[PDB]
């Protein structure tokens, strides 16, 4: 379920 | 934009996980603003779910005098009891946002790498994360800066 590494945007 | 962020310097980096975050922020207010400006630091506890975001601290000033302003925005480290084990070790994100009259006009995002520094722990990471042994490394050289059009009047 890690594919949100775009939270920084 | 009536408020422009000129610089964000990440201080005391890298550091132990438990150390407070420190960001030295310089900004310019082109005109006097009658309403409130609010800065926030948000820690992404889990890239899998926004429910684990922790607002580490917030600073409010209003009205906003025109001119150049600078301050060190400090926030205590996130509560490890709220960080899922799957997200504790490795890369996560920390955000700095600023709002004017409740409208978010800028977001500055950094990748943050939380890693063990001793050989035994890097080779045999404990099944339950040991936050007292984690080093926080904010990837300060390339923040993601997002700006949003807001109503300044």
């Amino acid at each position: 379920e890690k594919x949100x590494x775009q939270r920084i945007a | 934009a009536k408020v422009q962020v000129n610089n964000v310097v990440v201080l005391d980096n890298p550091s132990p996980f438990y150390n407070p975050f420190q960001f030295e922020i310089t900004f310019e207010c082109i005109e006097d603003l009658s309403e409130d400006l609010e800065w926030k630091i948000i820690y992404v506890g889990s890239a899998e779910s926004e429910e684990y975001d922790q607002v580490l601290d917030s600073v409010l000033v209003g009205p906003v005098p025109a001119g150049r302003h600078m301050f060190v925005f400090q926030a205590d480290a996130p509560n490890p009891g709220l960080i899922p084990d799957a997200d504790a070790v490795g890369v996560t994100v920390v955000l700095i946002t600023c709002t004017y009259r409740g409208q978010e006009f800028i977001r500055v995002g950094y990748y943050v790498n939380n890693e063990y520094t001793e050989t035994e722990l890097r080779e045999n990471p404990p099944v339950k994360p040991d936050f007292s042994k984690l080093q926080r490394n904010i990837l300060a050289s390339n923040p993601r800066v997002t700006r949003f059009h807001i109503n300044w009047e």
